[PDB]
């Protein structure tokens, strides 16, 4: 059951990995795996009905 | 027995 | 037992830290997610967001709704500031306590473009043109048109398209800034002057604002987690 | 599949321009803000951009245990007019204001909770009479379940209450808890009332507070030394580090800019200038 | 378009209703989501729902308000806007559930002549300061509610020190957005601007958003309405300066569970 | 010997946690299991089985066999409730004492339908229809047959089939509710009314018991464990 | 011998699993696996001779 | 009021270390932080004290520095924080390579500031060889326990 | 409208079917069939009464 | 082989009725 | 995601070997492999332009 | 070696 | 699995 993942090196002394087993049958009891997803901000920064293009007239 | 992410 | 040697760390509670730990309330039937609209997943997105900067902190203007309003006029050509600002996104007054400020104050470093977008709010008769500086540090910061010129700069011709951007590209010595006043990683001189003049007809306000905006460009980041000074609890 | 620890976009070399293309001009009263990147106004050079926003993810935001609460116990005998002291605390962030700050930067959320709790202890008079190494009790009581009246009642016996028996002077205690709230997902402000005033009703009977959904809205640690007392006052404190793990949030709100007043969004009379004074036209 | 469609130029029409306007600035969907009704997947209540759909989803127009150059902001809060519009209001007080999602459309006209700027901002759970510094959270249900005439902002915070008989209102400080954040940050809303030179109204189309998938309408409110004048109005040399704002709003996709008799709310 | 760190919550004792330990008696003989009739798997079976209400608990009836029953008579017609109580499964003092109350207040979370089964016990020769209604949260609670019609409801007709269920469907704005009074997460109300009225023949009795029982549907879920109230230790 | 089960996982951050290894030769000393069944509630809700129809008169 | 402690972070407060690093100009490293901790009475009484717990928080530059043991800076809701129980294991933690730069300047020959001549001479002043004033920020160590009788 | 360029507004038109008190207050007109039109270059604005009836045919 | 983890019965929409199936009436008296 | 090298065995009593395994998902946590390189000394012991021949007259 | 349930 | 320098 063991989880292997790499690490992204940063100082330097092929791709070093760390190892991860969880211990417990809930959730919640694991750590943070920090392997997490970016997004576009246009819900926030471009929330309008009609697509933007930015080299147009934004009011046309 | 392994993943690997 | 498994041999086994305790080393340095040992029984420590680092704050930081990630490691597993038993759940107090085992086989408990979780509340299922929803589709809530508006998830974030990165505070950078929003960093990205357009919020209006208070540029006039004066002793009677700021803290007021006054603080966000550059009055502009159609008086005779000169070429002396509408305003005057350091790019120091997390500690200059007027930068500080804007969205992408108040983030940056939970972080030590800040690196990337940013850019700032001027809304006119005068009538549909008034008309001018301005010019929008920034001057990247080390030297004498624009108190004229001139010198100001003679930095990254846009000038805005006022009309339909009521808003004008300048880019404050990334333009640093250091890979990241510091999120305090620091002049190894200062960041120069924001500046907006008039190119001709605001010019009105009769029957017209010969005054009016202009409103300001900053937000982060997409190859802006921020590192090393800190607590921020904008909010304390004194007992 | 973009990742929190992919490197931003390259800067692309961009040339001289003099076309109907107008990037620079736009317009913030439709509510968006221009996407723009230096090349849309000033000539750039080619750059391979490294950097991430690997620290600035919403775990990694608050990847972080804060301080909630500090809870006081004693080990003493009691008498008469004074019983020995236990502490209880209805469980929040908003007792301090740090992690309270950072998760309400956002109106929903969902999270984990890592609860790590550390204990410190100290006598409190002159007398060179010692103590002895202290067990403390740290028990979790669940909306509705029987709150303690005295450090030593049957409510102690926690059967069905989850408990840490914390022992003084080893690694600060640590538990988990999943996502336990009645909503689909945690709400940092909640515009409304928990009952609706009946015109037919007194106005007494439909009352409620602004703002407050469920009154006990996750329960209460109660704390206790468990050790019988000592002939020298023992006084402990156990401080309460909250993290939430696993996180979740949706819909962002600008952050707290005056001093909070309470568990609601008000605000008090003479903390409300955060802005100091600067010249319009001073660098 | 070269067959002339403007982004400045629409027409909206739900139910027997349709708004036309010819100075928009595009229109906004709030978080990018646009409304729907409440899936399977989702679902809470188990009894069959009743939709009103064009019944209750069309265009309601509240009352109008005035703007001059003293004018502080104004605020709404939704549902409760529209507890007394039409069929909306009759679905709502029957029901003890019930969500539903809104088209805002926000009027003012003026001239080419004329200046000024209302930021028009849709908040999610916009909850407000009270007016007291001797409790916390004591703001009255119908203080909260004031209907479809709305509350206003303030530029200064005044306490209630009538402690026999206190007011029980808020006391929401517009650069303080009436809760203890700064309006220049307010824009992380969904938001669009009213700025006379360049458009005469705001569009924002808002999904049903809260912590669970429908709640109670009568006790919670879901959304905020806030209207501040970001640069004052200003006319000519006039003095005294007024133009109207009107604010016209539609339920859209709601839904309501849990059906009894009618609430009979204590609103004064 | 293995280098390890010692992380927080080592040498704790978490009263829920799950751990290996070593056995006091080892190779010990275990007596085998044998199929003994009735076993349980979950406490929900139990909560789905039907118990009898303490409808009356006035003074007088209180804490005695009278306080299952519920008293109908042959009078004329009338608007007004045989019975009240509210939708509050583990804490209103007529259901914290069923099965499923006494169940629930072991836990903090409850949810989905629940069912009440009203049985007849006047004699063959009594007929009758009543109104067992189900009024959702949020309104005034209903006193007269007028408002409980509008909402959830069985018209019940006695006759042979000598009882009746009204099924209380999960309705709520959370998912959970919690096994305590509380506003926000309030069930609403449980009434019964005439209907037309109880008629019997002459030598026969004129008035008569109808008893209730209240049990979970198979949609009905329990979560956070936690102590009761209903039995305490004093010294 | 290690043993690998997966977990219901409640909020996130594919199967998310964990490991159990037994230290004893007595079953006595294993931790609870959690791993349990359900069953109808029938014996105790129906517990008549006739199976019941629910449509149908339960008295016929 | 009660002795807290706080210190610039550098490797310049002592020798040895200092004298390794300069035989080289530029250097990148992870940093490996060890904390030994050691305490004693110092007045005659025989009164006790119970075991001491240390809180050792790193505040990064900018973040609020604690002007007293028991302010609200030590919530640490951000900054790392180590809660060290006296008498076990010398606590320690890593540190990525943090720097600024795409290298640690063991020497930096020059200024944070240019002199400007329309500006005074006291304006345009600063340290030769100092670049960042605050380069790493700060520890800030305490006792979390409140006090005994005895010192 | 024939005003001048210089004039703005918006009005509401309404259409309100039979049988209830009629409109005599922008409220009530509100809840009926309505058009809301805001003056500017498109000169005019149509409101269209759509066939709403008992009979099949009206009297004249 | 359903587990106590599983999730329980959907409710599945239904209907208007008028029929001879009588799922509310009952009889106690048989213990079920 | 075991790391299996061999160590220069010093003392004696084929290869002996250790293994290792990253616990950590920075690799700043890491401890130091020891698995250094060296390079040649030149660019300080001969930074000059045109290649030296030791044999050769060093000026020529 | 291993189970997987 | 495992790596072998
Ligand atoms: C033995 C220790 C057990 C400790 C168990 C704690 C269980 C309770 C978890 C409480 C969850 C609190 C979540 C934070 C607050 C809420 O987000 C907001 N005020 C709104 O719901
Ligand atoms: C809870 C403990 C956290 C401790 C965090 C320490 C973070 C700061 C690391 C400082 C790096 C110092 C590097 C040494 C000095 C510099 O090389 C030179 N003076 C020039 O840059
Ligand atoms: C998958 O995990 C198969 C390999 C097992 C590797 C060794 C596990 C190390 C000890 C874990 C003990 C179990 C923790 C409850
Ligand atoms: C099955 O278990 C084969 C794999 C062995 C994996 C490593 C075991 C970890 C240490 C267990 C020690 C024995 C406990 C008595
Ligand atoms: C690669 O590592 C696969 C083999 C796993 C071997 C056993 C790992 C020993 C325990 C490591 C625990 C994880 C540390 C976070």
């Amino acid at each position: 059951g063991a989880q292997v993942s790499s690490q992204k090196v940063g100082a330097h002394e092929s791709t070093i990995n760390y190892t991860t087993i969880n211990y417990y049958r809930d959730s919640a009891s694991n750590a943070a795996s920090k392997q997490d997803f970016s997004q576009d901000p246009s819900k926030f920064t471009e929330p309008i009905k009609d697509v933007l293009i930015k080299t147009a007239p934004m009011l046309n | 027995g392994s993943s690997s992410t | 037992g498994l041999p086994v040697m305790n080393t340095p760390g040992s029984n420590q509670y680092l704050t930081a830290d990630n490691f597993q730990s038993p759940c107090a309330l085992p086989e408990f039937d979780v509340t299922p997610p929803i589709d809530i609209p508006g998830e974030v997943k990165n505070m950078m997105e929003l960093a990205e967001i357009d919020t209006m900067i208070p540029f006039d902190l004066s002793a009677t203007k700021k803290n007021t709704m006054e603080m966000y309003r550059v009055r502009l006029s159609d008086k005779p050509h000169t070429d002396d500031p509408i305003l005057c600002l350091s790019l120091s996104p997390a500690s200059d007054p007027r930068l500080s306590h804007t969205m992408l400020g108040e983030i940056l104050n939970y972080y030590t470093h800040w690196a990337g473009s940013l850019k700032f977008t001027f809304l006119f709010c005068g009538s549909m008769m008034a008309t001018g043109k301005l010019l929008v500086s920034y001057a990247p540090p080390g030297a004498d910061p624009p108190k004229k048109r001139k010198e100001a010129m003679l930095g990254t700069h846009v000038i805005w011709d006022i009309g339909l398209q009521s808003s004008c951007t300048m880019v404050v590209p990334w333009i640093s010595n250091t890979t990241y800034r510091q999120t305090i006043d620091d002049s190894f990683t200062e960041g120069g001189y924001i500046s907006v002057f008039y190119q001709t003049r605001i010019v009105v007809p009769l029957s017209t306000p010969r005054e009016m604002d202009i409103l300001g905006f900053v937000s982060a460009c997409n190859d802006f980041s921020v590192r090393l987690l800190r607590d921020t000074t904008h909010i304390e609890q004194k007992a | 599949a973009a990742t929190s620890r992919d490197a931003l976009p390259n800067t692309e070399a961009s040339g001289p321009t003099h076309s109907k293309e107008i990037p620079a001009l736009t317009a913030v009263e439709t509510g968006a803000t221009n996407p723009l990147v230096p090349s849309d106004t000033v000539q750039t050079r080619h750059v391979v951009q490294h950097r991430s926003r690997s620290e600035s993810s919403i775990e990694s935001f608050f990847a972080r245990g804060a301080c909630v609460t500090i809870m006081t116990v004693d080990n003493s005998a009691s008498t008469t007019n004074k019983d020995k002291l236990f502490a209880v605390w209805k469980i929040t962030y908003k007792d301090t204001v740090q992690l309270r700050r950072k998760l309400e930067f956002f109106t929903y959320s969902r999270f984990d909770m890592e609860l790590t709790f550390v204990v410190t202890a100290n006598f409190t008079e002159t007398n060179n009479g010692h103590a002895l190494n202290q067990v403390y009790q740290i028990m979790y009581i669940p909306p509705g379940a029987p709150v303690p009246e005295k450090w030593d009642d049957y409510t102690w016996q926690t059967s069905s209450n989850p408990s840490i028996f914390y022992t003084y002077g080893t690694a600060p205690a640590r538990i988990s808890v999943p996502y336990v709230g009645i909503s689909n997902a945690y709400s940092h402000f909640y515009d409304g009332f928990s009952k609706v005033p009946l015109k037919d009703q007194s106005a007494a009977l439909g009352d409620s507070l602004y703002g407050a959904a469920s009154l006990n809205d996750f329960g209460i640690l109660a704390v206790r030394v468990v050790n019988d007392h000592n002939p020298t006052k023992v006084t402990s404190k156990i401080r309460v580090y909250l993290k939430p793990k696993h996180i979740r949030v949706w819909c962002p709100r600008p952050p707290r800019a005056v001093a909070y007043y309470g568990p609601g969004v008000d605000y008090k009379d003479g903390t409300l200038t955060p802005l100091s004074t600067k010249d319009l036209t001073t660098y | 378009e070269a067959c002339g469609y403007s982004d400045r130029v629409l027409q909206l029409t739900l139910g027997n209703s349709t708004i036309t306007t010819q100075e928009a600035a595009n229109s906004v969907v709030a978080y990018g989501r646009w409304p729907e009704y409440l899936r399977d997947s989702e679902a809470n209540p188990v009894d069959q729902p009743t939709e009103p759909d064009v019944a209750a989803c069309r265009f309601y127009t509240l009352d109008t308000v005035s703007w001059t150059k003293e004018s502080r902001g104004w605020w709404w809060k939704l549902p409760d806007a529209l507890r007394d519009m039409g069929l909306f209001g009759q679905n709502m007080y029957y029901h003890y559930l019930g969500r539903s999602g809104y088209t805002v459309h926000v009027q003012c006209n003026a001239s080419k002549f004329h200046q000024g700027a209302l930021g028009v901002f849709a908040v999610p759970e916009m909850c407000l300061a009270g007016d007291s510094n001797t409790t916390t959270m004591h703001t009255s249900y119908q203080n909260a509610n004031p209907g479809e005439k709305g509350g206003t902002f303030t530029g200064t915070f005044t306490p209630d020190n009538n402690q026999t008989s206190p007011a029980r209102r808020f006391c929401p400080v517009d650069y303080l957005l009436g809760n203890g954040t700064l309006l220049g940050n307010a824009f992380v809303f969904p938001h669009q601007i009213i700025n006379l030179r360049t458009n005469n109204c705001a569009t924002l189309v808002l999904p049903y958003v809260n912590s669970l998938s429908i709640d109670s309408m009568v006790k919670h409110n879901n959304w905020g309405i806030a209207i501040l004048p970001l640069a004052p109005l200003n006319f000519a040399s006039e003095s005294s300066p007024e133009i109207p704002i009107t604010l016209t709003i539609a339920p859209m996709c709601c839904e309501f569970n849990g059906l009894r008799n009618i609430t009979l709310p204590r609103l004064q």
